[PDB]
């Protein structure tokens, strides 16, 4: 079976930049084609025979290549085309689909608005505490943090859910969880979340003390 | 109006097997073949196989030769595909498509399903438990507030949470919820002016297709 | 969007031309043949089985060793190989007429390679195709197609023979009237054929694929010579056995194709038979004047 592996993996470009993206086989291939998936949405054809265009694909898309690297070009980049891109070859069984390039859009940086909500008590009497950390709004993706018990680091129990690219002002944001149980929560007081980011050599910290409630 | 359908979502047990189906309506059905794609969230695209609903022949993919097995009625104008011997490894979308292709009059055009989220579940459903979460009073009054309404201890996916029966549409984020202990806790956060939180009152509500469970819960501040 | 199709207007009126052609041409050849010289021919299978054998192990043989060798992709390999295992054409009875050849052998070969082939595709595409082909090909086999061809090869000839043994006097007249509808006919295949091949130049294919659909007529006519050559057989049935194993069926290779797979995998094999026509026409013809030009020498 032939392997096809895609390049880059991840990207972003701004919208009007010219973009290219490469897709390289493991053997001869004699067609390659490529489909477009938007995110919450079915994969579509773009691009088939290396050349070609499905109906309603802008012509702004091309593809060229032989042998075992073919290319898609986007000459002018718009804001609908942050997606998911494959290539795709049906010549020689069985089918195979590339590993996937997400190509995303690309803006100035913006500053994380950490923030931390208390648990709740529904849940402190149930038996459990989940601390939450709020980040939101900032670019780029990349964003390390850190939960710190009365001062003290603590990496037990982190649960970090991310986002996507909002259509709006395509930034991310994130979500720290720190479960632990009711007596873990009485055992101390305060609770820190800080986050690392590029925008700011200085941590951002948000600080809850219980002991002031 | 070429249009192929298909369930939402089938959770199954481990070792049990599942039938998933494509009902196609729009076009001639005994004239295209039917492929059947698979999407892993974290892997790539994957090609399952094919089936002709005028001949019956089929191709399929070497490693998904004795796990998948579709079938035609062309009485209905339905495809199948029989998933048998379901592990852990095989949570995925499988979608049913479609290509229209002309060498003659050259071009081509796609028409693929809304996909069917299999997950095998070994597991209860469970109705959620949402917690509300309130911004501290120490914290500075401004005039975007964020509030939000963890939710915890629910099964199996999907979910929806939305604001006041969907009538804000900005600043709403829904954070894409998280496995742990055969439970997924999922966050949400809206911004709102201040002068509306305590005037206008504010309440998320969730709803639970598969436990058909739905709650809601206004977000009020903490008050001791 | 809507239309999705809409192909049909040229494809239908080729093959109704296409028949007409074989019928009237099996109606003007049905007159150069004695049925006493075909039972002569039928009774004694030394060209029966040398054309057999060869059709039927060295050309499937043939087409698999060129692919293996040319490093041909799946559906390539496959598709000469389906076209190396198909019986023979009626392209080589016209050319044995063409080439001064035993017009008694050449209708009893054919019909006893089509049958064959009713009765060998089966096993023959299983034992080559078990390599490059998962799936079975041995159900996409047209069983009614081959029917069809015989009854229509048969029964022109049949009638052509027993009205020139019961009334010379009118096999004159209907093969003019042949000649004369033929003419025309030849114009409308010649045009259709001319837009499918601008059409393939722009859809174009494999040129490795085009090499051995050159090479494989070639080989075919130059083993069906050297075969008969080899076992003792007459100068004119020389020359109709090789021009036999040299022309084969291209119309089997595409209805197995077009079952056997999607429209997008064969994508630029739509027009491969008509490639391989077109090569055996030219490689026919040249030997043809080659043979014409030695005899007048």
């Amino acid at each position: 079976d032939i392997v096809m592996t895609q390049s880059p993996a991840i990207m972003s470009a701004s919208p009007g930049q010219k973009v290219t993206i490469t897709c390289s086989a493991s053997s001869s291939v004699n067609y390659m084609h490529w489909y477009q998936q938007k995110l919450g949405s079915s994969p579509k054809l773009w691009i088939y025979d290396t050349s070609k265009l499905a109906l309603g694909v802008p012509a702004r898309f091309s593809g060229s290549g032989s042998g075992t690297s073919y290319s898609l070009t986007i000459s002018s980049m718009e804001a609908e085309d942050a997606a998911s891109y494959f290539c795709h070859q049906w010549s020689s069984y069985p089918r195979t689909f590339g590993g996937g390039t997400k190509l995303e859009i690309k803006r100035a940086d913006a500053a994380p608005t950490v923030s931390i909500f208390p648990p709740s008590s529904e849940q402190l009497t149930s038996g459990g505490a989940s601390v939450v950390c709020f980040l939101n709004n900032f670019y780029p993706k990349d964003i390390n943090v850190k939960w710190k018990i009365d001062g003290s680091e603590r990496q037990n129990g982190v649960l970090n859910s991310w986002t996507d690219q909002d259509s709006k002002d395509s930034t991310y944001s994130m979500s720290s969880t720190l479960t632990l149980t009711k007596d873990e929560y009485e055992r101390h007081n305060s609770y820190t979340c800080e986050a690392t980011h590029k925008t700011s050599t200085s941590p951002i910290v948000k600080s809850f003390n219980r002991n002031e409630c | 109006e070429v249009q192929l359908q298909q369930p939402g979502a089938e959770l199954v047990k481990p070792g049990a097997s599942v039938k998933l189906s494509c009902k196609t309506s729009g076009y001639t059905f005994t004239n295209y073949w039917m492929k059947w794609v698979k999407q892993r969230p974290g892997q790539g695209l994957e090609w399952i196989g094919e089936i002709n609903p005028s001949n019956g022949g089929t191709n399929y993919n070497g490693k998904f030769k004795s796990k998948a097995s579709l079938t035609v009625d062309k009485s209905s104008s339905t495809a199948y595909m029989q998933l048998s011997s379901l592990t852990s490894e095989d949570s995925a979308v499988y979608y049913c498509t479609i290509l229209v292709y002309d060498a003659y009059y050259v071009f081509a055009m796609d028409y693929w399903g809304l996909g069917t989220s299999v997950t095998v579940s070994s597991a209860k459903t469970t109705p959620p438990s949402v917690y509300p979460l309130a911004p501290g009073s120490a914290a500075q009054t401004n005039s975007m507030v964020t509030l939000g309404c963890l939710v915890k201890g629910y099964f199996p996916e999907p979910v929806t949470v939305t604001w006041n029966s969907g009538s804000l549409s900005s600043g709403v984020h829904t954070f894409p919820a998280v496995l742990q202990s055969d439970l997924y806790t999922l966050s949400s956060s809206v911004t709102v002016p201040s002068s509306t939180w305590p005037s206008e009152t504010v309440t998320c509500n969730v709803a639970h297709p598969a436990s058909s469970t739905k709650v809601d819960k206004k977000i009020v501040p903490r008050d001791c | 969007l809507p239309p999705n199709f809409g192909k049909r207007p040229t494809d239908l009126a080729l093959s109704v031309i296409l028949v007409f052609m074989l019928f009237f041409i099996m109606l003007s050849l049905g007159c150069t043949m004695e049925f006493s010289k075909i039972k002569a021919h039928l009774w004694k299978p030394k060209g029966l089985a040398i054309a057999l054998v060869a059709q039927y192990g060295i050309m499937p043989l043939t087409a698999f060793v060129l692919g293996k060798v040319f490093r041909l992709k799946n559906i390539e390999a496959l598709a000469i190989l389906v076209c190396g295992c198909s019986p023979g054409g009626n392209l080589s009875n016209v050319f044995s007429l063409a080439m001064k050849g035993d017009m008694n052998l050449s209708i009893v070969m054919t019909t006893c390679s089509t049958f064959c082939a009713l009765g060998m595709m089966p096993l023959l595409l299983y034992i080559y195709s078990r390599g490059i082909y998962d799936g079975d090909l041995k159900d996409k086999v047209p069983y009614k197609g081959i029917v069809i061809s015989l009854v229509l090869v048969l029964i022109p000839c049949t009638i052509g023979i027993v009205l020139k043994s019961k009334r010379p006097q009118y096999m004159r007249y209907v093969i003019k009237g042949g000649m004369i509808i033929i003419l025309l006919c030849s114009v409308a295949v010649t045009v259709l054929s001319a837009i499918n091949v601008g059409k393939s130049i722009m859809f174009a294919m494999t040129p490795l694929l085009i090499a051995t659909s050159s090479l494989m007529p070639f080989i075919g006519f130059l083993l069906g010579y050297v075969l008969s050559a080899l076992f003792c057989l007459n100068g004119r049935c020389r020359r109709t056995v090789s021009m036999e194993t040299g022309c084969q069926n291209v119309q089997l290779c595409s209805t197995i194709l077009n079952v056997a797979f999607p429209p997008e995998v064969i994508g630029p094999l739509f027009f491969f038979p008509l490639l391989y026509m077109i090569f055996q026409l030219g490689e026919g013809l040249l030997l043809i004047a080659i043979f014409w030009c030695y005899e007048k020498f």
